[PDB]
């Protein structure tokens, strides 16, 4: 969460684009949370290594 | 890893008689079974646990079949005062307890 | 010999044969020396390579003991061995020879010597001691290994004279079954056969046992010479290299 | 860069897996050979009174006796626990040091703490830093030659704290029943064995059947009334004449020495030897010291050796590494040739990979971090990011060269000018991504703390080399491409 | 870059032994994360930014 | 082994047919790259057939 | 008497030997070896198989 928050803040400060600020805070959690969907067919278990 | 622990507790027996009457027969019975890469035994007073580590290519079910067959085939030569028959364990030392 | 339908997997058939042999155990005769064991071997499977061991000046019983203690197990230790069948097994054991006329003269039956021998060697639990200062384990000389202590046992009594096993019967180291044996060409020997493992390379396994062939020969006593008589890796090599040359 | 890559890869210390502080410590308690249940129990009670005094420890778990885990009657295994992260004040090293110097003061006791791990590969739990096995042929010969390897192998400076699980000074009582004297009263060895077992054998004979459970009936003898080994001769034995015959008239009692445990390896008697290597010597010095010791002791020809653990893991890693690197480099060459449809362009991309390795190895040597396989993976990811930004600049360089047709030097100038901002956003993203691993101070931090420093060093070294070397070396590779085109023309002309 | 990046992970997942098995999960987890991120980048961001 | 021994000819036949088309477009004397491209285009359907 | 019966057991340090009972046939050749066997009796004497 702090990695995403810092990324969003630095993008907003650097490129001064509010649209460029809305994209990451939703895309990155969407990709990371939605990542396991393909993992279902693999049937691996989240662990310390994961 | 493919590793089978079998335990045989028989009270009162001194370590040397435990080694002669318990470990030797099953050790000779287990040694002829395929897939055995190395074996080690922890024989003490009234206790006999057997450590078998197999090759990486052996499935666990087939190894359980061979250990069951060996423990059944060596039953006659075992001492007749065993309180419980020896039971195998599909437990590797890498597996930790839950709680 | 049981031949199943083509649809039966081998594992499930092994489960049924194990279950049947366990369920029929009670009805089996009670004097069986070993329980019956199943074999997952089809006649179509050929052996990998056969080894035969012979000797010149040392009795065959100790040759067989020596070979199945060190030679057979180390060769079988590596992968590539399905089942080592030591054909013609002259397994070492202890034999007792009964004189009919002498024992019949003293009016004693074979049941008496049977009871004496049964009551002689019993190696069971002896337990241990507990106290306030030290603890110990109890062990007695109730176990005899060789034949002299079996010979010295007293097995009958008759007007004060101690009647032993030696003075009325003969005991000498020999084989467990006199009807098992193997012959190599012109001399006598012990022969063992090596089966195969599914999904295992044969040439590399044969090269491996060839590599440990000299390590055992130096380890074997000088009176023992081991030899090989049959193999199939040579025909496999001939086939593959002929095909290569042709292409 | 290439030469220092090789030099540092040789110079950096390596590691297999790292240690972790989850909060439990497993220790083993050792007791003299003549130990019993009362003595071992009272000693456990005294230690439990001593270890619990420490503020960091919160509980003890200890079970002794004959079971499938404990090795002997006098040998006790302890499972110590600790408070979680937010309440105790020191880490695993200092807490275990305080625990070890706390119990040493206690008289008559010795306890071997080894901090337990999470991922375990060895089938046994080690006691000291390293352990190995010695294989022989017979129990008696190795037993009689045990003292030689303690009294002659202990004095090598490279080899310290020599110890083995086998102890051959155990007290055993022997009764010698006379075969001739037994036949007079009609008693056999079977009767003697049955009498001794049902006298002091804790024999289980009868069964109790209940409604739902199943209890057992056990036979035992009293030892309180008559202390000492004088309890053994009070047992009676039946006779054909009908009377009781004392064990004094048919047998004699002797005291001898037997081992408390027999351990076997490959159907031959074995010893497991564990010890500590001095930090001033490596495992190579230790194993060569073992070599000259076993050569000098003139041991029986039937004494061999076998080792396990770090040596096997490191040998397997060395065997796998060269083939892994070769196959990987071939794979990158193939895919990059597919992406660029040229011969020397992938070599231009492949030439920038080793630069990050120098930074990673320099950082890990400077950071004093163990080079576990996780560190090797981190170096792999560093090289991946380096090749990522390298491709980022090269793609636009080639696109500009193919589109404008401008000379390559101004082409790479324009490509770098238009792609510089991507370089710093990527670098900042990598820096913020590696920042948590640098300041990781929580649970599991031992598995992430060195990665941050390693990645940060790899990144800053890689960008410092990239931004100042890539364009000109790419122009030099284009000049070499022109010379190879000259070579193609020649090989088509005079060949 | 998506195709070229996997070339690093293409050989790693095929090493055997315990180290190979325990890094297999890491390798394919990283690969699946990269692929899903690529798909999200080429699908969602063009629309949000259009 | 015998399968590969017999399949040697089957494997060589594909090289035979591609060299056949290329030799066809080489003998008459057409432009090299154009002849190869046109031959591959016209007989690519046959080989897959 | 003539069964090659395996009755007793021998226990050693590592191996396991067996004890076998057999009768001599060299002294008396032919089937006349069978009637030399004795059998116990309630009266205590030996009674021939004849």
């Amino acid at each position: 969460m702090m990695a995403i928050a810092l990324v969003v803040m630095i993008i907003y400060l650097f490129l001064r684009n509010i649209p460029a600020t809305i994209i990451p805070g939703v895309a990155v959690p969407l990709s990371l949370i939605g990542t396991f969907a393909v993992m279902v067919f693999l049937d691996f278990s989240i662990n310390n290594l994961t | 890893y493919p590793t089978i622990q079998v335990v045989t507790l028989y009270p009162g027996a001194s370590p040397d008689v435990m080694t002669s009457a318990v470990t030797a027969p099953l050790e000779r019975q287990f040694g002829q079974m395929s897939g055995l890469k190395q074996m080690s035994s922890q024989s003490s007073g009234g206790a006999s646990v057997i450590t078998l580590q197999f090759q990486l290519t052996l499935p666990l079910d087939v190894a359980e079949q061979e250990v069951q067959a060996a423990i059944n085939a060596a039953t006659n030569l075992l001492p007749s005062d065993l309180p419980n028959p020896p039971v195998y364990s599909k437990v590797n030392p890498a597996d930790p307890p839950i709680m | 010999t049981l031949q199943f339908q083509l649809t039966l997997p081998l594992d499930v058939a092994e489960q049924e044969v194990q279950a049947a042999i366990n369920a029929a155990t009670n009805l089996l005769p009670s004097d069986l020396p070993n329980p019956p064991v199943y074999s997952k071997v089809n006649p179509a499977d050929p052996p990998i390579m056969t080894l035969a061991v012979t000797s010149t000046a040392m009795p065959m019983t100790q040759v067989e003991d020596m070979v199945e203690t060190r030679v057979a197990q180390k060769i079988s230790q590596i992968s590539g061995v399905g089942l080592v069948t030591l054909s013609g097994g002259q397994r070492p054991a202890v034999r007792v020879k009964l004189n009919a006329q002498a024992i019949a003269a003293l009016g004693l039956t074979s049941e008496t010597v049977r009871t004496a021998i049964t009551g002689a060697n019993v190696n069971s639990a002896k337990g241990s001691l507990d106290g306030p200062s030290r603890a110990v384990t109890l062990s007695a000389n109730d176990q005899m290994q060789s034949a002299e202590e079996y010979r010295q046992l007293i097995i009958a009594y008759q007007n004060g004279a101690p009647i032993r096993l030696g003075d009325v019967a003969t005991v000498e180291q020999g084989a467990e079954n006199s009807w098992l044996g193997a012959w190599a060409n012109k001399e006598q020997a012990i022969v063992m056969n090596v089966q195969r493992q599914p999904g295992a390379n044969i040439i590399s396994t044969a090269d491996s046992i060839r590599q440990m062939l000299p390590q055992l020969t130096e380890s074997l006593p000088k009176s023992v010479k081991v030899t090989v008589l049959s193999d199939r890796t040579t025909n496999i090599r001939a086939s593959v290299d002929d095909t290569q040359f042709e292409l | 860069t290439l030469l220092l890559s090789v030099l540092l890869w040789v110079f950096i210390p390596k590691g297999f897996f790292p240690v972790q502080d989850n909060g439990i410590i497993q220790g083993t308690l050792q007791a003299p050979q003549s130990s019993s249940f009362a003595n071992m129990a009272q000693r456990q009670r005294q230690v439990a009174d001593v270890i619990l005094q420490d503020p960091a420890v919160q509980s003890l778990t200890s079970f002794v006796g004959v079971d499938g885990t404990n090795p002997s009657l006098n040998s006790a295994r302890l499972q110590i626990n600790l408070k979680p992260l937010d309440e105790r004040d020191d880490r695993v090293q200092k807490v275990i040091a305080r625990l070890q110097t706390a119990v040493d003061k206690v008289p008559g006791v010795d306890l071997f703490l080894q901090p337990t791990q999470d991922l375990t590969i060895d089938t046994q739990v080690s006691r000291t830093q390293y352990q190995f096995t010695l294989q022989a042929t017979s129990l008696d010969a190795l037993s009689t030659w045990v003292p030689q390897l303690m009294e002659k192998l202990q004095q090598l400076p490279q080899l310290s704290d020599v110890s083995s699980d086998w102890q051959d000074k155990g007290l055993v009582a022997y009764v010698n029943v006379d075969r001739d004297s037994a036949s007079r009263l009609g008693i056999s060895m079977a009767d003697v064995d049955n009498a001794l077992y049902n006298a002091f054998g804790q024999r289980l004979i009868s069964t109790i059947y209940t409604q739902a459970n199943q209890y057992r009936v056990v036979l035992e003898h009293n030892t309180e009334n008559t202390p000492g080994l004088a309890a053994l001769d009070t047992i009676r034995l039946t006779s054909s004449d009908g009377g009781v015959v004392p064990l004094s008239s048919i047998a004699k009692i002797e005291q001898r020495f037997a081992p408390l445990s027999i351990n076997h390896l490959d159907q031959f008697p074995v010893t497991t030897i564990s010890f500590n290597v001095p930090d001033n010597y490596s495992l190579g010095d230790a194993v060569q010291a073992i070599m000259d010791t076993e050569k000098t002791l003139n041991l029986p020809v039937d004494i061999t050796t076998q080792f396990q653990g770090s040596t096997l893991a490191f040998q397997s890693a060395l065997g796998s590494t060269v083939w892994l690197i070769v196959a990987a480099v071939v794979a990158m060459y193939i895919v990059l040739g597919i992406l660029y449809e040229s011969f020397i362009h992938p070599i231009t991309i492949l030439s920038t990979l080793p630069t990050a390795g120098v930074g990673a190895l320099l950082a890990l040597l400077i950071a004093g971090s163990e080079l576990d396989v996780i560190a090797i993976i981190g170096i792999i990811l560093l090289i991946g990011i380096v090749k990522k930004n390298a491709i980022m600049m090269i793609d636009f360089a080639l696109a500009a060269e193919r589109e404008q047709g401008m000379s390559p030097r101004e082409a790479i100038y324009q490509a770098c000018l238009l792609r510089f901002r991507p370089i710093l956003m990527t670098t900042l993203a990598a820096l913020l991504g590696a920042l948590p691993l640098m300041l990781s101070t929580g649970v599991g931090a031992e598995l992430r703390r060195p990665l941050g420093i390693g990645m940060v060093g790899g990144l800053i070294v890689s960008q410092v080399l990239t931004l100042f070397t890539t364009p000109v070396i790419y122009l030099l590779f284009d000049r070499l491409a022109l010379w190879t085109k000259s070579r193609f023309a020649r090989h088509e002309e005079e060949a | 870059l998506t195709f070229s990046l996997i070339a690093v992970l293409i050989p790693l997942l095929f090493m055997g032994d315990i180290v190979g098995r325990l890094f297999r999960e890491f390798a394919i987890t990283l690969a699946v994360a990269i692929l899903i991120s690529a798909v999200v980048s080429l699908t969602l961001t063009p629309m949000m930014c259009a | 082994l015998m399968a590969l021994t017999i399949a040697t000819g089957f494997v060589v036949d594909d090289a035979i047919v591609v060299i056949e088309n290329i030799s066809r477009y080489i003998e008459k004397g057409e432009k090299p790259l154009a002849a190869a491209l046109k031959g591959a285009g016209e007989i690519g359907f046959t080989i897959i057939s």
